[PDB]
């Protein structure tokens, strides 16, 4: 019923969606060794979405462990909740991507995607009535970039009806950990244009500036940084597991939030974020919550909204409240800041409520925003792709694997139409 | 030597830029990098650099008297400015959002003399040097001091004549619906202004649409904003006459025919 | 006899139909789990020794709210093949739940349609409950009502929608789907009955000073209206209004029947203290504009027919008083052609309270039901709404994919505007 | 039937009310919760079994008194809906209580009185209380009059203003609001009584030995002089004085229409028991200047008309012997038109006495109600200082900035000097 | 209900915030935990006027901290009452602004403004419905002269039809503390006049009086003058946070007090201040408050009302008092020293009674005058300022932040304007 198979690509992927699984295993009440050990009995009517049923009232996660370096498999076995995964779920290569979009889409990523596909296919007739899929990766490396396209392009033509949803890390100049990101983000990109039917851009530089401005953490890391992305991603399918006043699966929010084909790029934002020392000064109510998804400095993607136009916003309310509250905060944002929403499409707001709360909050709330800003986190990758397309550098990693030059030009060329399709939408 | 550069179709090639997505348009709230370096970049082959390297810089001494020196080489050379008019006015527009005000003054008054020298020539201002300049100008119109006011609504009389009215009516609209409450009253009344200048054809896109947004501004909470919309209402009833309703609540409206029959 | 079917299509349907049956088993003095400690006949059957099952079918194409009724509270009151469940919900798209995948479950419930109108000998007509924005509660709502005509033909059929709102939406594709089920719930439809959820919301926060407003009060408010309609059914009054006799009533045109709900009073506990509510005063306050339950303003249009439905300790004397105090106030305007446009019926039950709702116990109430020209305009601007959103094409792809065509979409925009056309030509005079 | 409105707008007009509704309960034997362990109907409406609610409205636009209502004794006597309230006060502006601040919430205090008057079947009119210097009291209840005065018509509306004293004035911009109401209730008003709160003051030290009496005995004795208004309405006796009967035999002239109003005996406790108060002699005491409740000489004026409300133990002989001997004397001068100018009204009911209150139990009370021509020394000086402080324009910008413009205070002052110009011609013999 | 936003700037603003924050907690029965103690349902009945509720039941202030020292947030911070701020509204600097008005206005207060305006607008419309705002400052310093005044014209472009409530602590050449107090007092006058509805003359000369001559306190420290200050502004407000046989508030008191719209410098009062050993040789009758809270003595700026003419008078009443003794006092004020009232505003004087009295009070009044005397402070810092000025003194620290000597003209030229228009209404 409604089963949601989970792909993990690359270390940033590995990691986060490490991180996701201990949070959904904390949400349905599922102990480290993987048997159900909750209070409600609401956590156990919509187990079958994320978790297989094994013998002895023990559920195994629906995810499927791919990496080109075995380092990042023994680590996400040897931390915390990394035994609750199917070992035969485990797929690594040895050699390791090298940085090289090449590497892991053509060359290396070719023997292992094999072995990728008879598993995720193992699981898709594992479960009763698949809708779709979500893959985390990010976009600056070569197995989270090259084995994630590859391995999209796969599923998209074994399962052209079922949704594709992707969490993927952008790579941002100021937060800048290797050379080859434009290279990479580029050619990846391409390939998630016309591939994934909704796609959750997160950016680190974003991240670092919820914990640093919002947490006030005087020391994040990339575990801080994954619980975000973990928040947001267990916000997602929500109504999938929990029952709600108004339910919205992720068929309903891609729906009503990509108004033509191309456009499926969004900012994720979450609500509330507290800093320690600032939770006894707030009153825990929907306005405030309506106000801190709806500022900038809370999204998950180094854009700013009021840069451009938003074409549909979705609201993914969680806990007991009231729908004449939400309705009207919801009316309030369009209305006091009509310069920001786009005039053709009158109501951009999807408003979704579930019942039950995250644990150790009685109400919170997922943002998700379809803007015409995500052009701006396109300029910087294409103006970095330029500069080093000029003068041809790096190049002979890329076409020492079988890729030719064509290939470089022809991605660039559809990203900026993809931004030229923004641009023309925000008018 | 000249200070300018005059480059052979350069203002059209930079126009043919900026409709074909190869320069970022000028639309923002706040001033950012990449359209500063940008300025830097089709700034450089117009305006020689020992000016270039003093009307960007950090200090304000060094800006004013950079602008000083255009200012001795504004009617000498104006062919100069006529080739570069959307760098200078661009430029203008970022000389805007910084709070010093001897800036302001000193660039507002090259402003009236450049407007003065552009009606003398019979230049028409274009369509993108007004889109880049004209809603930047629409808050240097709201500032709390006496002098920069009526300095900055000279600039916006004596533009009137080398672009057409019914497209600044727009620009002038457009401010209308910002936080600061003094530019409000202010566009308002003149709006009040230009409606009595040039009859009814000023206004667009219809009238009907224009005399609904200049009538929302009497139940403002503030109270100049309100009198000086009841000003441009009366403005236009005085000259046309009673149509003014079916163009154009309870507690508003009863405002309006008190106004209207002590006004007229 | 005198039997009905309720059937509930999607979430606002399936949650509504709760909030009905509880105020049906409360009416009825019948206990959750079907037992009681006659005049029951219209909505449940008997079932061997003291047990009384709805006459009701619940349809959604997604599991949630189906298995809250299936784990909830009146988890024994149905049985599991009235409440038939799909596995993908049309997810906001009216084609979806039309073709893609409203087909695969049509069939099973006309076939449980079918085996629960072999249950009764009198069967009155259908009560349909869905929302217009909903995917299912559009589409599949079509769907069913099609082959409801097809099948049935002259068996009355009600309908009780949720109307998307002027400003208050929960979707953006909302427009779209509205649209759709009017283009054929025009045709397939004997009366439609108007619910605007921001009207509710004013309703209660104003008349019964709820500050937070929840679904669970809307959908209250609404059970407490189809009680009042069915209650001349379920029990004997003064006057008694069968449906056919109401839809004579109401109907004037046959393309004209969208009449406008009202429930009075609305109030509080503490505020019931305070008022004498007689006759007069709630059947004055059916006619104020704040207390009808769509957001609309019927001094702008002019009424055609209303049905005025008392009950409780109602005598027909100050009932004449009122429609003469009504007739004689100026601001409400009817149409020339209806000289006399007021069926009444008095029931002598009064309406029953639930625990934890929020309406006070009173000894009179009416329901006032109103096909007026003033619900033109909820249409006029969700037309609106609909040509700056297709003028795009903006999510048309969607239903494009899912077995549609844009014709639909024009054909459904001209009806639309032919319904208007219509309204306005008969609400002028002669 | 003979119903009648309380209005009360503003801090002063609440006030009063706490008072006057207090002294209601009290007459008619109704406990502050409304329970009453006939002749109540004149200002209650039963309710249901056991509960009479108030036929009032009270209207501020700050909150905190009608919070002292909502929080006090009286919390379950009014229902919420009754006692309106803004957000923001007018602050002693007569603009922002007519045009800015009270058009947002006059509708709603319009819908309140419908709602109040369509239950009632017998008004008499209406009565007002407020202020003329308070900001909400002159600006909301001139609005308030003049749309009233369309609305109903020919209804009688008095009112009970607090007139501003020449010299006791807690306000700076009074005898702006003052006059800019009296523009307005000039002929928005059937009948206005002043009051000066100097003069209760003066009473007050002088009869009852009060050294520091407050604004609650000021209400407490209000409340009285309304009380002896309206208890022929309430009550019965030899001679019955209706408000119509009282407005034909105290206004002469229709601009006419300000008299002054008198209370008789006004005596304490401990000075109750030496006195014997005789027909004759509080009648001498209602004449006599200064028991006056508004600051003025009568010695200087001329009487038009006065009415003489007798309750208690009163007998026609001894009130007949009263206007004899008033009559005789010299001091006491009516014009040369009415050669009678004594409507009287016995009725049987004594005054009741509130706990806690300053005035003693009585046989008899007479509330004497003069039209004199005396009444135009305090217009005459408040024009006076109205001129002082417009000579200079202070002030005027907070008026014209909040929507009213400075022809309205010229033709305000024209039309308040009209009228004292007609009260000299009417005074002058012929 | 009528809120009321607080903002406090520099050091001096501060801790008169902090002392008036402290003595509202303390009439309101508010811990400094924030949680209510107290005993009276009035306290609670308009808490929001100054406080927002937050979760298990906590008041917390609705002010604004701002100065560009960090050591002032953290001193205040570390005082009692200091836990109950919000810590996302201290607004702080790092720098300071070096008693400069230019580095206030322009060159430091002018980033930091927009935190300052975000929080504002962040406390605007969090409350329900807003009637003005509040701020305490010096006009000697550099923050919260020159920057407050900056702030002062950002909330006065925004929300104009609000109530700008200034609580100025005027420079006085006898406690002269800084040198360049003539230079920002003169430039922070001229934009107080056009941008705040009423503004509260304090000098530190007339506290110091009050302490040593009045309250016989051997060795006033700024604790005690700010308690003055404190209870003054608490004074101000009574009648929004406490019922009252006649109430007013911030606008009814500019309405009766303001009869041209630049004549709106009030010199303030309060009565009774007694001292400890001749507190009980005193009666606590209305006649003794009046005859004190009229007396030169109890004024709380440097200047003698005896050398002017009161334009308004507002006498704000606290406790259960009857309103015939206050009116005749009111009147024989008048009627006696009619010499010192204007003749062309009969009554002068607005009176408005509270029946809620301060803690250990039985009754208390506060003054608020508009006097023509209030010159004499304007004309003292005009001299001071054209001492400096005549000989270009000190200019280089203001013309090198981008300042001009022509502003200084105009400062000068309509504070002098100011002057005679006191003066021509003085007659
Ligand atoms: N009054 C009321 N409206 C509701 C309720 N539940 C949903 N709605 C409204 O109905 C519309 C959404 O339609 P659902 O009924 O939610 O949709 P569905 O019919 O379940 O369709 P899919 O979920 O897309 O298969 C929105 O206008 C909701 O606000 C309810 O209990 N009461
Ligand atoms: N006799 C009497 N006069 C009162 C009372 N309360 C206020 N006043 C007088 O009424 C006048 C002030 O009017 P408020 O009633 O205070 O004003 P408002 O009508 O509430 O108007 P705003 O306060 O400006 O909104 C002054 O003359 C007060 O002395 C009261 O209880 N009794
Ligand atoms: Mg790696
Ligand atoms: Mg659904
Ligand atoms: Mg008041
Ligand atoms: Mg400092």
């Amino acid at each position: 019923m409604r089963e949601i198979v989970h792909i993990q690509a690359g270390q940033c992927g590995n990691q986060i969606g490490a991180k996701f699984w201990e949070v959904i295993s904390d949400e349905h009440g599922i102990d480290p060794t993987g048997s159900y050990h909750g209070d409600s009995d609401l956590q156990l009517e919509r187990i079958n979405v994320y978790y297989n049923e094994a013998t002895g009232n023990k559920y195994v996660p629906r995810a499927i462990l791919v990496d080109l370096e075995p380092g990042t498999m023994d680590s996400v076995r040897s931390g915390p909740f990394g035994q609750i995964f199917r070992p035969d779920n485990f797929v690594f290569g040895q050699s390791g991507a090298g940085n090289n979009w090449a590497k892991g889409h053509y060359t290396e990523g070719a023997e292992l995607v094999d072995s990728v596909l008879d598993v995720v296919r193992k699981e898709s007739e594992s479960c009763d009535c698949l809708q779709g899929f979500q893959l985390t990766h990010s976009l600056g490396g070569g197995t989270g970039s090259g084995m994630g396209t590859l391995l999209i392009s796969k599923i998209r033509e074994e399962y052209p009806d079922r949704i594709m949803n992707t969490f993927s890390v952008m790579p941002s100049p100021k937060v800048s950990d290797t050379v080859v990101e434009p290279y990479n983000a580029t050619l990846s990109v391409h390939q998630l244009v016309e591939n994934t039917d909704e796609t959750y851009c997160i950016d680190n530089e974003a991240l670092y500036d919820i914990c640093f401005r919002t947490l006030k953490l005087t020391t994040p890391t990339y575990g801080d940084l994954n619980h975000l992305v973990s928040a947001t991603m267990s916000g997602v399918t929500t109504c999938l597991r929990f029952p709600g006043q108004l339910n919205a699966d992720l068929r309903k929010l891609a729906v009503n939030m990509v108004p033509f084909p191309r456009l499926h790029f969004f900012m994720p934002g979450f609500a509330p974020l507290t800093s320690r020392g600032s939770q006894q000064y707030r009153a825990l109510t929907v306005p405030e919550l309506t106000q801190q998804m709806f500022d900038s400095k809370n999204m998950m993607a180094a854009c700013d909204p009021r840069h451009g136009r938003y074409l549909t916003v979705a609201a993914i309310f969680r806990g007991r409240m009231s729908m004449k509250e939400v309705d009207e905060q919801m009316l309030n944002v369009q209305n006091k800041n009509s310069s920001y929403f786009v005039e053709w499409i009158p109501n951009n707001v999807k408003t979704a409520v579930c019942d039950i709360p995250p644990r150790g909050l009685k109400m919170s709330a997922t943002f998700i925003g379809n803007s015409t800003a995500i052009q701006e986190l396109f300029k910087r990758i294409s103006e970095q792709f330029t500069a080093m397309f000029r003068r041809k550098a790096f190049l002979h990693w890329y076409t020492g694997e079988g890729m030719d030059e064509m290939e470089f030009t022809e991605a660039e060329s559809n990203m900026n139409d993809l931004v030229s399709e923004y641009q023309q939408y925000q008018d | 030597g000249p200070i300018y550069i005059i480059v052979p179709n350069g203002k059209e090639q930079r126009v043919k830029d900026e409709k074909a997505l190869k320069v970022l348009k000028w639309n923002f709230t706040t001033p950012r990098d990449e359209y500063i370096e940008q300025l830097k970049t089709q700034m450089s082959p117009c305006i020689a650099r020992w000016l270039q390297d003093e009307l960007f810089h950090a200090d304000f001494q060094r800006q004013i008297k950079g602008l000083a020196v255009m200012t001795e080489h504004l009617e000498s050379e104006k062919e100069g400015v006529i080739s570069c008019l959307d760098l200078v006015l661009k430029w203008f527009t970022l000389r805007f959002f910084d709070t010093n005000t001897s800036v302001l003054m000193k660039c507002l008054e090259y402003l009236k003399l450049l407007f003065i020298m552009l009606s003398q020539e019979e230049y028409h201002l274009t369509e993108m040097e007004g889109t880049s300049f004209l809603p930047y100008l629409m808050l240097k119109v709201g500032e709390p001091k006496d002098i920069v006011r009526k300095d900055v609504r000279a600039i916006l009389t004596k533009m009137c004549q080398v672009y057409p009215a019914s497209k600044m009516f727009n620009f002038v609209m457009e401010g209308t619906k910002s936080k600061n409450s003094k530019q409000r009253a202010e566009c308002l009344e003149e709006l009040g202004c230009l409606v009595e200048s040039y009859g009814m054809n000023v206004c667009q896109p219809t009238p009907a649409k224009a005399l609904k947004e200049i009538a929302i501004h009497i139940g403002d909470r503030d109270t100049t904003v309100r009198n000086a919309a009841l000003n441009t209402i009366v403005t236009v009833y005085n000259v046309h006459g009673e149509q003014v309703f079916k163009l154009i609540s309870e507690k508003d409206m009863s405002m309006l025919e008190e106004r209207i029959k002590r006004a007229g | 006899m005198r039997e009905c079917i309720s059937i509930h299509v999607g979430q606002a349907g399936v949650q509504i139909g709760n909030a009905c049956w509880e105020l049906y088993c409360l009416e009825h003095g019948i206990q959750p789990d079907g037992q009681m400690p006659d005049s029951f006949n219209t909505f449940f059957s008997e079932t061997g020794a003291g047990k009384h099952v709805p006459r009701a079918v619940f349809v959604d194409l997604e599991p949630t709210v189906i298995d809250e009724v299936r784990t909830g509270t009146y988890r024994q009151l149905f049985h599991p093949e009235q409440l038939i469940t799909g596995k993908e919900d049309a997810a906001n798209n009216y084609a979806r739940g039309h073709y893609t995948i409203g087909k695969e479950i049509i069939d099973l419930v006309l076939d449980r349609i079918r085996k629960l109108a072999d249950q009764c000998t009198g069967l009155q007509g259908f009560l349909v409950f869905h929302s217009f924005g909903g995917g299912t509660g559009s589409g599949f709502t079509s769907l069913l009502m099609e082959r409801l005509s097809v099948d049935y033909g002259k068996k009355s059929k009600l309908e009780f929608s949720i109307y998307p709102a002027p400003q208050v939406s929960t979707a953006v594709v909302e427009p779209y789907n509205s649209i759709l089920t009017t283009h054929t719930t025009l045709e397939h439809s004997d009366c439609a009955f108007m619910v605007d959820n921001e009207a509710i919301y004013d309703i209660c926060r104003r008349n019964l000073d709820i500050e937070r407003p929840t679904y669970t009060n809307l959908n209250r408010l609404i059970g407490q209206i189809v009680s009042s309609i069915t209650a001349s059914l379920r029990f004997d009054g003064a006057l008694n209004v069968d449906l056919t006799e109401f839809q004579t009533n109401l109907v004037p045109y046959p393309r004209i029947h969208f009449p406008l709900a009202t429930y009075a009073p609305v109030i509080s506990a503490e505020k019931a203290y305070h008022e004498q509510l007689s006759v007069a005063e709630i059947t004055n306050a059916c006619f104020e504009p704040a207390n009808q339950m769509v957001k609309c303003d019927p001094r702008h249009g002019k009424y055609m027919a209303c049905c005025l439905l008392y009950r409780g300790d109602v005598v027909p004397k100050d009932v004449n008083a009122a429609i003469a105090t009504i007739k004689t106030k100026r601001t409400i305007q009817f149409v020339d052609w209806c000289p006399t446009g007021f069926k009444v019926g008095i029931n002598y039950q009064p309406p029953t309270v639930v625990p934890g709702g929020d309406l006070a116990k009173v000894q009179r109430a009416v329901c006032m039901l109103s096909n007026t020209t003033a619900i033109a305009e909820a249409w006029a601007r969700l037309d609106h709404k609909f040509d700056l959103m297709y003028a795009k094409r903006a999510f048309v792809h969607w239903y494009v994919g899912e077995g549609m065509e844009e014709g639909e979409f024009s054909e459904a925009r001209e009806d639309m505007a032919a319904l208007e056309k219509d309204y306005e030509e008969v609400g002028v005079d002669s």
